[PDB]
């Protein structure tokens, strides 16, 4: 299972980016997966998640209205856009996959494969 | 020739009602048990074609023109019970998924249950097949023909659903109802504490659920099988009035 993260980078407070993670190794049909941050000194959180047939999206208060979790099971892509970025977004974003087919409640320890992680930085005035 | 075709079609469906048959008296319905069921009734339905397309009397002499009545039996039989078989398999297997993350959710505390997570991932099921019914696959039918097969399937596992265009026998969603009004009846603020007692028929409770599920399963297979050895033993018939 290899999950691979792009589309981070730089961005002003304000603006907006589309992450894309690239699913080989795994049915991708049949589970959730989701989105985690960790910025430095704070703990890893979650995102967004999205079942596996895309019946349920789930998202963290801290996003909710801002981002919009998506999954193409045919080219093994998910997405999440992420728009009206702060500075509090500010953070190492992964590409997370489940062993089960439901999101639930966003856990990092219910969370079976990872990503490497692709760097966001929001820099307000 | 085309009669001896005929004999051999009818040869092969016999040769996949022996295969369904056996996939059906497992215990256990895999998600490849499900793939290899699909592929066996859809080969039924080519054939039944390719035998009316191809299409003494001591022999014939009745839930069953031969063409048009063996079409009958899996155009309005068969392909029901099928499905129906589907659909609460996948239902049912999505469900122990829950129910095997229910473990990674019950903590010391006198337990302590995230009610939350199962309440959300349950929510999650039964978003799910809110739009996947037992009966038709597609589009829908009218309120009296999804009477006639909620009948057929039972008021257990199946309810008539008003959708757009017509009705559907949807999946009866009540057990997952039932357990959500039960969660939410525990409060709390994300977590719950209970009592060992308590959590003790919560648990038996949740064990319990699990059985009557797989009971509505079995018990709708079992109905599929019946119908398949029906449907093979008006295949038997033929095969030999055509010999």
């Amino acid at each position: 299972v290899q999950l691979v993260e792009s589309g981070g980078g730089l961005v002003q407070a304000g603006g907006s980016l589309r992450l894309s993670c690239a699913v080989s190794g795994l049915e991708m049909q049949s589970h959730a997966i989701g989105w985690f941050r960790q910025a430095p000194g704070k703990e890893r959180e979650g995102v967004s998640c999205i079942n596996d047939d895309g019946s349920t999206t789930r998202y963290a208060d801290s996003v909710k209205g801002r981002f919009t979790i998506s999954r193409d099971n045919a080219k093994n892509t998910v997405y999440l856009q992420m728009n009206s970025l702060k500075p509090e977004d500010t953070a190492v974003y992964f590409c997370a996959a489940k062993s089960v087919w439901f999101c639930s409640v966003i856990r990092s320890h219910e969370f079976n494969s990872w990503g490497q992680g692709t760097q966001v930085t929001v820099s307000s005035a | 020739s085309s009669l001896t075709m005929l004999n051999d079609t009818l040869h092969n469906i016999r040769t996949t009602n022996q295969a369904l048959k056996k996939e059906l008296s497992q215990k256990t319905l895999t998600k490849t048990s499900l793939e290899e069921i699909a592929l066996h009734s859809s080969q039924i339905s080519m054939d039944v074609n390719k035998s009316a397309q191809l299409l003494a009397r001591e022999l014939l002499h009745k839930e069953a023109k031969i063409a048009n009545s063996i079409n009958d039996i899996n155009e309005q039989y068969l392909k029901v019970y099928e499905h129906a078989v589907s659909s609460y398999t996948q239902m049912y297997q999505d469900f122990s998924a829950v129910l095997s993350s229910l473990a990674g959710w019950i903590s010391p505390g006198s337990v302590k249950l995230q009610v939350n997570s199962l309440k959300k991932a349950l929510e999650e099921l039964k978003e799910k097949y809110k739009d996947k019914p037992l009966y038709p696959a597609n589009n829908t039918v009218s309120q009296e023909q999804a009477n006639k097969w909620l009948t057929e399937l039972g008021g257990t596992i199946g309810k008539v659903s008003q959708k757009n265009g017509g009705y559907v026998v949807s999946i009866n969603m009540t057990p997952i109802d039932n357990m959500l009004k039960s969660l939410d009846n525990l409060g709390g603020n994300g977590e719950v504490v209970l009592d060992n007692a308590k959590y003790q028929a919560w648990n038996a409770g949740f064990s319990a659920e699990d059985e009557t599920m797989k009971n509505n399963l079995q018990t709708l297979v079992q109905k599929y099988s019946n119908a398949n050895s029906i449907f093979d033993n008006l295949v038997k018939v033929l095969s030999s009035t055509i010999s």
